[PDB]
């Protein structure tokens, strides 16, 4: 993965999963938020938790980018939604959230 | 070592002290200087907290992209460049939500 590098907000994934250009119930952080462990309404919908190793080992990289594209269940798609260097951008900070 | 609720009231008062002269004409040199001061406070903030709250790579970077604004902030109040400061002001609290929104979520917080 390319991991990104910190920078102007305009310009990061984190103002996209903050929400911006999406509306509140597409928001990455909705649901993954708390540190990426899901909030209340993210876990009635059963978000993992971003936070466990557990979790960071159930899927690759890859996996990560292709889930994000193209959702499942109640976890929507983004594909078409953000650029594929987004997306990519997004895997990172998806990943970070067990990094100590 | 200081706590999470410390250096974010480290930070609320430069930043409101920065707020209050972002929408003005001026080139004041004491407001030019309360600029760069309250600029170095902010960045003080995200060093501090790098030095004593870990959580995750996620948090580090994110305090980074404060950082980066407030040393533009800096750089321009140094410049007497105010368009550059009012717009480097905006992204800077853009920086500052998007922290609040992922890591507090479910509760409302300033800026
Ligand atoms: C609630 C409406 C959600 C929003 C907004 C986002 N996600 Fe999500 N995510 C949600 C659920 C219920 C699940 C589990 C899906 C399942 O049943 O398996 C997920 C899962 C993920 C994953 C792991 C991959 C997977 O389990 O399929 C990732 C990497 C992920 N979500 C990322 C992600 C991103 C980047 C989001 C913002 C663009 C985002 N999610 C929003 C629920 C919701
Ligand atoms: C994550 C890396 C953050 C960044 C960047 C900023 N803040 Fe923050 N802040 C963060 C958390 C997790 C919390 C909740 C702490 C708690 O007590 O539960 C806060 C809270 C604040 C507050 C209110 C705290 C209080 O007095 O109760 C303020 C005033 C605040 N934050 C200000 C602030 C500003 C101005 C920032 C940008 C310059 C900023 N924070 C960035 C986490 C993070």
């Amino acid at each position: 993965l390319n991991e990104h590098t910190a920078g102007d907000t305009t310009k990061s994934p984190y103002t996209i999963y903050a929400g911006l250009g999406f509306a509140v119930q597409e928001s990455c952080y909705y649901c993954h938020g708390n540190g990426g462990k899901g909030t209340t309404e993210g876990l009635i919908f059963g978000v993992p938790d971003f936070t466990s190793t557990e979790f960071q080992s159930s899927m690759t990289d890859k996996q990560i980018i292709d889930h994000i594209n193209k959702g499942k269940g109640k976890m929507p798609s983004y594909q078409g939604k953000m650029s594929p260097e987004m997306i990519e951008k997004m895997a990172g900070v998806v990943r970070n959230f067990a990094v100590k | 070592a200081a706590t999470q609720q410390e250096i974010m009231k480290n930070m609320w008062d430069p930043f409101q002290s920065m707020r209050a002269v972002t929408g003005l004409m001026e080139l004041t040199s004491g407001q030019c200087t309360q600029l760069s001061k309250d600029a170095a406070a902010i960045l003080a903030g995200v060093k501090e907290s790098h030095d004593s709250i870990s959580v995750d790579k996620n948090y580090k970077v994110l305090n980074d992209e404060v950082a980066y604004h407030a040393a533009n902030i800096d750089a321009a109040a140094k410049a007497n460049d105010l368009e550059e400061v009012q717009v480097q002001f905006r992204r800077m609290t853009i920086a500052c939500r998007n922290c609040h929104k992922i890591y507090k979520t479910e509760q409302r917080l300033v800026p």
